[PDB]
């Protein structure tokens, strides 16, 4: 046959693959071993769990490869999940009315984890021998030696209950190895003050960089004169209690730009973002991003608009506003829940003033009560920001609750339902009024099936 | 990731 001239051991052993035998590796055509190459992720050794990395620099819309695996179809693969205990989805690609499944037999597009926030490629349909099969895009020109991210296009719980917040730069090298190749960028200081929003306490002995301490300092970046670029996003290691280092699995380290954006140092914000900080690095097991530690310094400190104003920047540079936390909620859900009616205005017309391709992608994301983000305000009496909101995308009932599937509609109108379930009759009745008020043409049918 | 349409392509 012509697969006697494929070894699979050859390409096994190049692209650094250890859990895989000969038999059980089918590769495609446009399978790109020179680019990347499987490797092992220190966040994920207690799972076994590995990664695909670049093995050189890879431009933005480049060919990875093809999903392979065995394949099944719709019915055939739940028979085989009912009759083989022990079997997952996890591996599972539901393509073409096909399930290809790598959970046995796959390729080097197996390795991908899940990121819906910094993903730097995605799946896209092609066709091979007249059959609809997945590819890897690149959405972004890839740096060697960072891991590769992809939107798996589906939502489980399991998911959002514990799936580490993954990050590009997060590798191979644990937190003793990667402190023992920088060493010389790295001091070991006491902490000076609190800090709640970092788990640390007077005291503690955390190893940090000199722009770590220039921000704990509250100086100026711009007024030191010789300061290093490459540990820009270098992270601050926190000492534990035995005076050995705490992991990544162990504790959640941050960057100095989430320290300054936590603690609103506006123009060493500016610094680092122009110094090519990654500003949607997020923390492993919180999860928190730049912009909920704004959002977190803007409840606490007493002034207000000073995180206002890094909350601008941050929009300016084109930042992931749809980031979640572990409760489904995005930037705008909790964000209406810590700005006042006007800063919340306000943050809303700086992302009109960007004026994104299209709004609907804001509204299309519900919580864990299956509540998008006007419903939020209606559940919490936040009229007014539902009303600015409303404003922003004035098609919101037009797109989302008569359009051409019934489904959608039905199951907008059931969870606005739910939200306005526990609703006394002042509350309906000012609802129903700023709903007709709106001049958003809103046909009497709707009305009455609200409520 | 959950959006109103609660591996995928896309
Ligand atoms: N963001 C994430 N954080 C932690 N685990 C993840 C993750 N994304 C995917 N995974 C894990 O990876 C599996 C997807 S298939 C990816 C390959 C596998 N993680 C491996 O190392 O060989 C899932 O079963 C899930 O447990």
């Amino acid at each position: 046959n012509a697969d006697e001239w494929i070894d699979t051991s050859k390409i096994m052993l190049d692209l650094h693959i250890d859990n895989m035998s000969s038999s059980d590796y089918i590769p495609s055509a446009i399978d790109r071993t020179d680019l990347v190459m499987v490797q092992s992720v220190h966040l994920l050794r207690k799972t076994g769990g590995r990664g695909l990395f670049a093995r050189e620099d890879i431009p933005k819309g480049t060919c990875i490869g093809i999903y392979t695996g065995e394949v099944y179809s719709e019915q055939e693969f739940e028979q085989y999940l009912k009759e083989h205990v022990g079997s997952d989805k996890s591996y599972a690609m539901y393509v073409g009315g096909r399930v290809i499944d790598a959970a046995r037999k796959g390729n080097l597009t197996r390795y991908i984890n899940f990121s819906d926030s910094q993903d730097n490629a995605e799946f896209v349909e092609t066709t091979l021998n007249r059959k609809k099969v997945a590819k890897v895009i690149t959405t972004k020109n890839i740096k060697a030696g960072q891991q590769l991210l992809i939107n798996y296009n589906t939502y489980e719980e399991q998911a959002s209950r514990y799936y580490y917040f993954l990050n590009p730069g997060d590798g191979w090298l644990s937190a003793q190895e990667f402190y023992q190749t920088y060493q010389s960028q790295y001091r070991l200081e006491q902490m000076p003050y609190n800090l709640e929003g970092f788990d640390l306490k007077a005291g503690d002995r955390v190893l940090m960089t000199q722009i770590g301490r220039i921000i704990l300092a509250n100086y100026s970046l711009a007024k030191e004169q010789e300061l290093n670029a490459s540990d820009i996003d270098l992270p601050f290691l926190k000492v534990g209690s035995d005076e050995k280092i705490l992991d990544f699995d162990e504790a959640d380290t941050f960057t100095p730009l989430m320290a300054a954006c936590y603690l609103g140092q506006v123009e060493n914000v500016k610094w680092l973002i122009e110094h090519g900080a990654n500003i949607d690095q997020q923390q492993s097991h919180s999860g928190h991003c730049p912009l909920s530690l704004t959002l977190k310094g803007y409840s606490l400190a007493k002034d207000t608009q000073k995180y206002i104003d890094i909350i601008q920047l941050l929009i300016k540079n084109q930042v992931n506003l749809l980031v979640h936390d572990r409760s489904d909620k995005t930037f705008l859900h909790n964000a209406a829940l810590v700005l006042n009616n006007l800063d919340f205005q306000s943050v809303v017309k700086f992302l009109i003033g960007q004026n994104p391709i299209d709004i609907n992608e804001y509204f299309t994301y519900i919580d864990e009560n299956d509540f998008d983000i006007v419903m939020h305000c209606y559940n919490n009496k936040l009229f007014d920001k539902a009303l600015v909101l409303l404003a922003f995308y004035p098609d919101y009932f037009k797109r989302n609750y008569m359009s051409d599937n019934e489904g959608h509609n039905q199951f907008n109108i059931n969870a606005f339902r739910k939200a306005i379930k526990d609703f006394n009759s002042n509350e309906r009745s000012i609802l129903l009024m700023q709903l007709r008020e709106s001049g958003l043409h809103l046909p009497e049918d709707l009305l009455e099936q609200l409520g | 990731a959950r959006t109103k349409q609660t591996k995928s392509t896309g």
